[PDB]
C-alpha cells in the first residue's frame, strides 16, 4: 500500500503519492457559486464548482476561499475541496489509502481535530498524520538543522531545527502572506486608474503580482529610479485586452513583506522575525542557524527576495558571522516534496494515527506522542 | 503567418528581456559584493598595520 | 497594419538580441571578475588570521 | 484675505466662502450642448450652457456630467465649470483667493496633479489645498473620533479616524451611489410602463428618486405589505402633466444600497462595509466607532436609512455594545461646512500650497505632506 | 525637608513621599508613540505620551517598556518617565526633594551610575541613594531574618538575611517574571483561535492573566479535572465582545514559575531556587530561613502560590523542619512601604550621597560605601 500526501496548502491544493518527485494535481483551492439567474432551461447547470474549474467559469461565480490564515473556516467547502482531489484529481478510493495531511504551527486545536474527524469519518481513511510544514521543509532541503521560513499563502513562520530537535520557543508565526499582498496591490493599484474589486478580478491581480513583481535590493534607490528614469514599467494584458502599465507598484508590493506598516500591522519584517527566532534560540547554535537560512513557500518566489534578506539577516547579525540563505527553485513544492519522502520512510510507518487508535481514543489522539 | 510570427518574436523578446534583467540584478549585487569586499578590505589591512607595528 | 507591427516586432526582436548578447557577455565578466574577487578575499581573511595569530 | 471653499463632488457643485454656515452656490454639476438645429437667425444663442441654465433648457441639450465616479473625465467641461462658479454665482476674482477642494479617497493621482495644475496655470490662484471629504464632514459633525460613511453621488466610502489619526489600511470605497440609484430607478420604473430614455428625463427620475423614495427598516415586511394593501402607493406629476404612480419601487430603489446584488455588483452593503472597516481596525478603538458612526451626503438623506443602518450594524456587532448613528439634519452640506471650518482655522494657514512652492517643485507637490 | 521614594521596577512605576503608608502615584512605565498619519489639522497632538494617558490612547500607539529584565535600555524613555513622575503625577521640584531608588541585586553598574548620573544632573537632586529592593521588602514585612523571594515583572530573585547581614554568595537572580508569563500566555491563548499579536493587545491579555490566572496546588490533578469536567471555564470580555472563554490555561500560565521548561529555560522553578539558596546559605541560619520565607512583587498575587510553594519547599526541606510563607495582602507594593520606612528613619540621613561628594568624586561613588 501506498500514501497520499495532501499538502492542502491555504490557496493551492497540492496531493499526490508518497515516493513521488513532484505533486501530481496541483490546483487552486476555491469553491465558486454561480451569482446571476440562469436562462438557458436544459443544460443543467450544477450549484457548486470547485478547483480548476471554478477558475474557467470564473466570470459568473463567486470565488469563496475556505481557509483564512492556516485556519479552515468553512468545513463543507472544505469537505468539497478534499472530494474533489480525492476523486477528480488523483482518481484513488481514500478506504485503502493512508493520508498525510500538513499544517502551519501555533494554529487552533479544533482545527486538527475536526480534520482527523472527517478523514475517519467521511472518507474512511484507514490512517492519517498531521505534519508542520516547515520540518517537511527541512527533510526536502536535505538538511538536519536550520531556520525555516515558510512563507505561503495565509500565514508565514519560522521554525529553528537543530540537529534534528525543534525549538518551540522560538517558533515565530506572521499572518502577512500573499493573500495580503495581492489586496495591497489592489489597493495600491487603484491609485494609477484601474480599478479590481470583485472575487474574480482578485485572481487576475494575482497573476499580474505573480508575473510582475521583485523585491528590491534598495527601496529607496528603487524609487528614486522609478521617480526619474521609466525604464522600470512593464505593461500587462487583461483578459479582455486594454493593456495597463505598472511602475514602481512592482516592487512596492513585496516590499510589504519587509515593512508590514505598509497594510497597517505592527509587527516586524521578515528578515527581523527570522533574526529574532535566531537570538531567542541558544547561543550555541546561532552560527549553525546563521549558516542553514532556508526558504520555502510560494511567497518567497519573487525575484530578489534571497539577495535582499541576505543584505538584511547580514546588516543585523555580528560582522563575524556568514549569513547564507538556501533559496532552491522548487521552493514552492518544498512542504509536499519534504512531506513524500517522510510518509515514505520504513521508520514511518508506526507513527501513523490508525483508525482502531481513533475509534479507542477519540479525535483527541492527535495531539498525543502520535502528533 | 504575419500574426504567428508577430507572437513568436514577442515571446522570444519576453525570455531575453527576462535574461539581461536578471543578469543586471546579479551585476548589482555582484558590484555591492564588490564595494562591501574593499570595505572589509581596508579594515582589514588597517587591523594588519596595526598588528605588524604592535609586534 | 500586420506588417506594421510586424516589422516593430522585428526591430524589437534585433535590439533585444543586442540586449541578450549584452547580458551574457557582461555576466560571463562579471563572473570572472567576482571569481577574482573571492580569490582576494579568502587570501585575506587566512591572511587576517595569521596577522592576529602573531599578535 | 478669504479663502473659496468648493465642493466639487459628483453631481451638485457646492461653493462659497470660508468662514460662513452654507454654501451660497448650490447647483448640478452639468454641462448642455444643444442637439437641434436652430432656426430662428438673430437668436444669437450660445454653444454650452453650465450648471442651473442647462436645468431650464434641458429639453433642448444634452446633459453630461463631467466627473463619473470621484474621477474627472471630462477636463474641458471641468474648467468649465470651475469658470463658472468663479464668475457667475460667486462673482469673485480667482486670483485673489485660496481655493480649497476636495476629493474622495483613493482616487487616481493624475486627478488631483492636474487639478492643481489647472488651478494654478488657468486660474492663477495664490494658494490651493485638496482636502479629503470624509474628515472634513468629521470637522462639521463635531467629532474627533468616529467612523463616516459619506455617500455622494458617484462614490461612497468609510473612513476611520481616531483622535484625529485617520487608519488607511481600513479606509473602503464602493462605486454604488446616488446615480446609480437612479438608474436602477430608472429600469424598474418600466415595470409600469413609463419609459424615461432620454439624458433629460434622468433628472426627472432624480426628482422622483429624492420626492418619494425612502428604506424599509425590514424589506419582507415591506414587500408583502406593498402586494397586499395600497397605502404606501404614491403619486408624481410630470412636468407634462400625465401624474405617475409609485408603488412598492418607493423603497426598492434604496433597498440596493443594502443589497448592491440588485444591480449586478458582487460587493456587500454599506451596513456591512461599515461594518468591516471597524473589524479592520484596532480591538481598542471599535467601541468608540461603533458609538460614533457620522453619516454624510445627499445618498444619506432616505428616511429611514439611519434606523435601517443601526438595525444592521446592531445585529452584526456583538449584542454588548452601544451602536449609535450621527445623521444631522445638514447631512448634505456636511463636506463644505467641514471645509469652511477648516480653511477658517489659523492654523491652517500654513498647510497651503502656496504659488512658488508649487513653480519650483511641479504639480508633485500635490502628494507631499499635503496629502 | 522630605524624601521621595521612586520605585521603578519593570512595568510599573510607583512613586511617593517617605513616610506615607503607600505611593501616591501608581502607573504603568511605558512611552507610547503615534503610529498612523494624523490627518486633523490643529488637533495639535503630540509625539509621545507616558504613563496611564498612553493606556487610553492604546489603539493608537506604539508601546515601549523602557526597561527590559531590571536593566534600563532606553535612557530617553527613562528620563521622559522620572519626568512625568515628578511633575505631572506628584507635582514637586527635584531640585530640593533627596530621592531614594531600588534596583534589583546582580545588575550592570553602568545602569546604576548613569541613573545616578541623570538624577544629579538632569533633575539636579540635592542628595540620592539606591537601594536593593528585597531588603525593602524585608523592612516593610516587620523583620530582620529572611529569605525573601521578590517576583517583580521582570526580574524575580531571592536574597538571604540574618539579623541585618546579608548573604551575597546566596543571592540568585532569575529572568523569568510577569512578562515572560504574558507572552507564554499569549502564545498559548492561540490554542482556542484567540490571537493577540499587537503590543496593545499585549496589554489586554496581561489584564486577562492578572484577573482570570491561578497557581494550581497539583498540576497532574488540575490537568486531569479540567480535562474530564467544564467547572473551570471562565469567561472575559474583551473591549468589544466574543467573550472568551479560558479553560486550562488558567493555571498553566503561572505554572511556568514552577516549571521554566515551559517556556524553553533551562533553569529550575522558584521553589527550588529558594531551597538552593538556602543549602547556599550557613548550616545554623537555615531553620530561621525557613521560618520566614517572605514572598512580594507582584507576580507573587496569584492565588494559591503561597500554598504551592510551601508544599513543594516542604516536600525538598528535612521533615523536623516547619516551613513558613509569609505572604501579606499588600506584597504588590512591599518595596515601597520598605523605601519609605528606611528614608524616613532618623539614622539614614548619613547615608545619602550628597551632591558635592558626586561633584568631587564622580559617578563612581555609587557603589562606594556611599551603597
Ligand atoms: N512567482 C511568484 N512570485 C510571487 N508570488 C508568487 C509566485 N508564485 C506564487 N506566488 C504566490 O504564492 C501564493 C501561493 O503560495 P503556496 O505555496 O501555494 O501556499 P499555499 O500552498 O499555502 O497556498 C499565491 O498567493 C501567489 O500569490
Ligand atoms: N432627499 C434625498 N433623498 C434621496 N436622495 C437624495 C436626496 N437629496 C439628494 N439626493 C441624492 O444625492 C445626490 C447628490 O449628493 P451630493 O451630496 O450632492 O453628492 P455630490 O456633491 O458628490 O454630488 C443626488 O444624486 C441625489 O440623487
Ligand atoms: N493579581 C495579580 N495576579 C497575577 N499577576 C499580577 C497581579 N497583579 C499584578 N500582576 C503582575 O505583576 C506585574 C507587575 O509587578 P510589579 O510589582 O509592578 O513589578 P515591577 O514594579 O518591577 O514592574 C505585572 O506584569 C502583572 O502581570
Amino acid at each position: 500500500t501506498t500514501a497520499l500526501v495532501c499538502d492542502n496548502g491555504s490557496g493551492l491544493v497540492k496531493a499526490g503519492f508518497a515516493g513521488d518527485d513532484a505533486p501530481r494535481a496541483v490546483f487552486p483551492s476555491i469553491v465558486g457559486r454561480p451569482r446571476h439567474q440562469g436562462v438557458m432551461v436544459g443544460m443543467g447547470q450544477k450549484d457548486s464548482y470547485v478547483g480548476d474549474e471554478a477558475q474557467s467559469k470564473r466570470g459568473i461565480l463567486t470565488l469563496k476561499y475556505p481557509i483564512e490564515h492556516g485556519i479552515i473556516t468553512n468545513w463543507d467547502d472544505m469537505e468539497k475541496i478534499w472530494h474533489h482531489t480525492f476523486y477528480n484529481e488523483l482518481r484513488v478510493a481514500p478506504e485503502e489509502h493512508p493520508t498525510l495531511l500538513t499544517e502551519a504551527p501555533l494554529n487552533p486545536k479544533a482545527n486538527r481535530e475536526k480534520m482527523t474527524q472527517i478523514m475517519f469519518e467521511t472518507f474512511n481513511v484507514p490512517a492519517m498524520y498531521v505534519a508542520i510544514q516547515a520540518v517537511l521543509s527541512l527533510y526536502a532541503s536535505g538538511r538536519t538543522t536550520g531556520i525555516v521560513l515558510d512563507s505561503g499563502d495565509g500565514v508565514t513562520h519560522n521554525v529553528p531545527i537543530y540537529e534534528g530537535y525543534a525549538l518551540p520557543h522560538a517558533i515565530m508565526r506572521l499572518d502577512l502572506a500573499g493573500r495580503d499582498l495581492t489586496d495591497y496591490l489592489m489597493k495600491i493599484l487603484t491609485e494609477r486608474g484601474y480599478s479590481f474589486v470583485t472575487t474574480a478580478e482578485r485572481e487576475i491581480v494575482r497573476d499580474i503580482k505573480e508575473k510582475l513583481c521583485y523585491v528590491a535590493l534598495d527601496f529607496e534607490n528603487e524609487m528614486a529610479t522609478a521617480a526619474s528614469s521609466s525604464s522600470l514599467e512593464k505593461s500587462y494584458e487583461l483578459p479582455d485586452g486594454q493593456v495597463i502599465t505598472i511602475g514602481n507598484e512592482r516592487f512596492r508590493c513585496p516590499e510589504t513583506l519587509f515593512q508590514p506598516s505598509f497594510i497597517g500591522m505592527e509587527s516586524a519584517g521578515i528578515h527581523e522575525t527570522t533574526y529574532n527566532s535566531i537570538m531567542k534560540c541558544d547561543i550555541d547554535i546561532r552560527k549553525d542557524l546563521y549558516a542553514n537560512n532556508v526558504l520555502s513557500g510560494g511567497t518567497t518566489m519573487y525575484p530578489g527576495i534571497a539577495d535582499r534578506m541576505q543584505k538584511e539577516i547580514t546588516a543585523l547579525a555580528p560582522s563575524t558571522m556568514k549569513i547564507k540563505i538556501i533559496a532552491p527553485p522548487e521552493r514552492k513544492y518544498s512542504v509536499w516534496i519534504g512531506g513524500s519522502i517522510l510518509a515514505s520512510l520504513s521508520t514511518f510507518q508506526q507513527m501513523w494515527i490508525s483508525k482502531q487508535e481513533y475509534d479507542e481514543a477519540g479525535p483527541s489522539i492527535v495531539h498525543r506522542k502520535c502528533f | 503567418r504575419a500574426q504567428e510570427r508577430l507572437a513568436t518574436a514577442l515571446q522570444k523578446l519576453e525570455e531575453a528581456e527576462k535574461a539581461a534583467d536578471e543578469s543586471e540584478r546579479g551585476m548589482k549585487v555582484i558590484e555591492s559584493r564588490a564595494q562591501k569586499d574593499e570595505e572589509k578590505m581596508e579594515i582589514q589591512e588597517i587591523q594588519l598595520k596595526e598588528a605588524k607595528h604592535i609586534a
